[PDB]
RNA sequence: AAGGAGGUAAAAAUGG
RNA sequence: AAACUUGAGUGCAGAAGAGGAAAGUGGAAUUCCAUGUGUAGCGGUGAAAUGCGCAGAGAUAUGGAGGAACACCAGUGGCGAAGGCGACUUUCUGGUCUGUAACUGACGCUGAUGUGCGAAAGCGUGGGGAUCAAACAGGAUUAGAUACCCUGGUAGUCCACGCCGUAAACGAUGAGUGCUAAGUGUUAGGGGGCCCCUUAGUGCUGCAGCUAACGCAUUAAGCACUCCGCCUGGGGAGUA
């Protein structure tokens, strides 16, 4: 799963990558491909509102069906592919009717395998079900939050939910963050955990294998200056020098709760993380 | 003494037989030792495994 | 290679709804090239102690043959995974 | 597993001459037999019978007892051994206890006591002391 | 391996009718167990306890083997051919 | 009746 | 060079087993969370205090979450080379014992160097985290108390994969082989009439013999042969 460079330059000491064993087509399929230019953290202004976004490879978006809404007909996994748009990889699957979509691969998916969606599908990895035919302690991903809208939770690499109870009209779920919430009954989740479950462990090892991956450097606030940073300023290095880290807009950044009041999902939220 | 499984020739004990198993597990459930029940080792072992399936199965209690 | 196959199904179950989840186990336990000897059904009975919150159960006893033990293991899973049968348990012989 | 067959020999005879048994059945071969005839012939045992049955058969041997229940053999030693071998020349035979006892020697001339090996002036490998 | 594939390998490998004891047929039917012991293993990588059995039965073939290579030479050759276990 | 082995409680101020 | 079957293996018929690896199921109990009833204690000790509790603790009833260990059987019982192995079920798999006498015909024993396993703690990566608990905080005892005791409590204790390779890793008793009085249990078998004989273990008692003595004594620490490992006054030192 995980390969460990030989230290044959600086640059390559302590470096690790995915064997990608998983993947067995290298190419993507071409009539499920949409461009992808980037942004760089630039809004509709103009102006860049999120740092440290530019650069990096080159990207095509793949088409992926997180809503799982294609019911009673089975779909065979023609392949795993690499997807550059998300940690998890992607299974091309085609349905008994010729339709071919890109789905989560579940860990431990395998090219051959039939998945299905619905009420009366069966209970294993792949399959797609309404929580309410769903069982009680199921490992699940890809969650909905509104019904028809599609998956929205538990979708990163590894990334999984359990099943806990079924209230009237919602079923309590543990998420990955360990928080447990209720979510509408009639939404939908596929079974099992997501794949690549080594994604993170890869050691990044240089400066521009992040560059690639788009990500600018960040600039720490306390070797700035005052009118740039709260950090900023002060002869030689200096300590925080004040009750509490600030943002760089000047907000406390340390334990500071952000969640915002008279939320609607105050009362599903069963338990924080 | 005498052993009630030797003496009855039989070679095998079935999980299922509750009205047997009861002679030998206690008042409160506990299976009654060999120096108690008189029978033998060979015999106890399968008697002991023969209580812990029909407890597993329901048939008999734990406790 | 001989098995017995017991299992306790939900007290609380219609009679023509049991009648369906007996004969799909059977059809399951049959499937994998296992021939089912006997099935057979002990009846309700009272519980050694409530499992579910159930004072009774409908006993199904079910010897069946085969040379391997594909049709014992999706018995076990489709049993894991149903909510009407509350126990289960294979012995080889 | 067995490695000195003589040495067992001995010691089967030490062991029942110490617990005063009257027999000893123990495996045969030719050296164990030409053995127990030679003790025969010095008085140390009272008979040896040869059991001439199938695998390698079996040698019978009687021991001999004192007035006053005492005991003939003093005790036996084996000399020439596996891990290390003993020969010795006719000039160099040795005299157990000053001559009252035998030293059991293997040589050209088959296997003798030390004195027929001093009276015929030859050598060989001293298979054991007996007295 | 099941007491009939070992009468099969006994019957191929017996030099002649009704032996069982020699070594053509002991270090056959020693490869075949060697063989099904490494199956197991391969799975069951943890399980030293089995494969201290293998172990044992490595060194009886060996010396069974050895002691045929000095009694009989081209025999030793046309089993170790026939076996593959060189 | 007297000796050998295993398990198993309940108790406890400090300094000679 | 040629023969033999007694040793050593193999075939045939049987036996028991917490032997190992991987999945699955289950009851008791502890902790925590939610809720109803309920009042001023709980807990703890030699005695106390810390601590928890008037925000409603502890107790009690119900439900849920999760981890770990498997009450009785259980036994100088069993299995394994040793370490070790104790809920149940399935799959794969190792070893051992009994009888038979086809089968090979000495093919055996030991085993330096080597190559593996190896309690607990400990280390790395990733999980998990109930209980217990180094470190640690507070209380008590005390002349002092870096403790024993009390209240908490982190690593760890658990899992996977690697690493370490050490224990009073002990029977303080190397392996193999044969021989030398007896009595009596127990485990798994076999043969002959509750009895007798017998094989392999596991215990106790006890001759000859051995031993400095204690004791060992067919499960030798007796009598012998083979091979290996190891010792040569106490410290220094298992150190440089
Ligand atoms: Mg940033
Ligand atoms: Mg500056
Ligand atoms: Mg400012
Ligand atoms: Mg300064
Ligand atoms: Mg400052
Ligand atoms: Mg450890
Ligand atoms: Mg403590
Ligand atoms: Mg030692
Ligand atoms: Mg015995």
């Amino acid at each position: 799963a995980i390969k460990k460079y030989k230290p044959i330059t600086n640059g390559r000491r302590n470096m690790t990558s995915l064997d990608f064993a998983e993947i067995t087509k290298t190419t993507p399929e071409k009539s499920l491909l949409k461009p992808l230019p980037k942004k760089a953290g630039r809004n509709n202004q103009g102006k860049l509102t999120v740092r440290h976004h530019g650069g990096g490879h080159k990207r095509q978006y793949r088409v992926i069906d997180f809503k799982r809404n294609k019911d009673g007909i089975n779909a065979k996994v023609d392949s795993i592919q690499y997807d550059p748009n998300r940690s998890a990889n992607i299974a091309l699957v085609v349905y008994a009717d010729g339709e071919k979509r890109y789905i989560i691969a579940p860990k431990g998916l395998e090219v051959g395998q039939i998945v299905e969606s619905g009420a009366e599908a069966d209970i294993k990895v792949g399959n797609a079900l309404p929580l309410q035919n769903i069982p009680v302690g199921t490992v699940v991903h890809n969650i909905e939050l509104k019904p028809g809208k599609g998956g929205q939770i538990a979708r990163s690499a590894g990334a999984s939910a359990q099943v806990l109870g079924k209230e009237g009209k919602y079923v309590l779920i543990r998420l990955r963050s360990g928080e447990v919430r209720m979510i509408l009954s009639t939404c939908r989740a596929t079974i099992g955990q997501v794949g690549n479950l080594q994604h993170e462990l890869v050691n990044v090892g240089k400066a521009g294998r992040s560059r690639w991956k788009g990500i600018r450097p960040t600039v720490r606030g306390s070797v700035m200056n005052p009118n740039d940073h709260p950090h900023g300023g002060g002869e030689g290095r200096a300590p925080i020098g004040r009750p509490s880290p600030m943002s760089p807009w000047g907000k406390p950044t340390l334990g500071k709760k952000t969640r915002r009041g008279k939320k609607s999902s105050d009362k599903l939220i069963v338990r924080g993380r | 003494k005498v052993c009630y499984f030797t003496a009855n020739g039989i070679t095998h004990i079935d999980y299922k037989d509750t009205e047997l198993l009861k002679r030998f597990i206690s008042e409160r459930g506990k299976i009654l030792p060999r120096r108690v029940t008189g029978t033998s080792a060979k015999y106890q072992r399968m008697l002991t495994t023969a209580i812990k399936r029909s407890r597993h199965m329901a048939l008999l209690p734990y406790v | 290679r001989t098995y017995e196959v017991m299992y306790i199904v939900r007290p609380n179950i219609e009679e023509d709804a049991k009648k369906a989840l007996v004969e799909r186990f059977n059809g399951i336990l049959a499937t994998e090239g296992a021939e089912v000897l006997e099935a057979k059904d002990w009846g309700k009975r009272r519980l050694a102690y409530e499992i579910n919150d159930f004072k009774d159960g409908f006993y199904n006893i079910v010897r069946v043959k085969s040379d391997n033990n594909k049709a014992t293991d999706e018995f076990q899973r489709l049993a894991k995974i149903s909510d009407d049968i509350i126990r289960y348990m294979v012995i080889r012989e | 597993t067995m490695t000195d067959p003589i040495a067992d020999m001995l010691t089967r005879v030490r062991n029942a001459n110490m617990v005063r048994h009257e027999k000893l059945e123990l495996p045969a071969s030719n050296i164990k037999k030409e053995i127990a005839e030679i003790l025969k012939s010095e008085g140390f045992i009272k008979n040896v019978e040869y059991v001439e049955d199938d695998k390698q058969g079996v040698l019978r041997l009687f021991l001999k007892y004192g007035q006053n229940d005492e005991r003939v053999i003093t005790g036996l030693k084996r000399i020439s051994k596996p891990g290390l071998r003993v020969y010795a020349k006719a000039s160099e035979m040795p005299k157990v206890l000053n001559g009252l006892g035998i030293a059991l020697v293997s040589t050209s001339e088959g296997v003798i006591t030390d004195k027929e090996a001093r009276k015929r002036n030859v050598g060989g490998e001293i298979i054991a002391y007996v007295w | 391996i099941s007491q009939e594939r070992k009468n099969e390998i006994i019957k191929e490998y017996r030099v002649h009718e009704t032996d069982t004891g020699s070594p053509e047929v002991q270090i056959a039917v020693l490869t075949a167990e060697i063989n099904a012991v490494n199956e197991h293993l391969r799975t069951h990588k943890k399980d030293h306890h089995s494969r201290r059995g293998l172990l044992k039965m490595v060194g009886r073939r060996r010396h069974l083997l050895n002691y045929l290579r000095s009694k009989d030479i081209q025999r030793y050759r046309e089993l170790i051919k026939s076996l593959g276990i060189r």
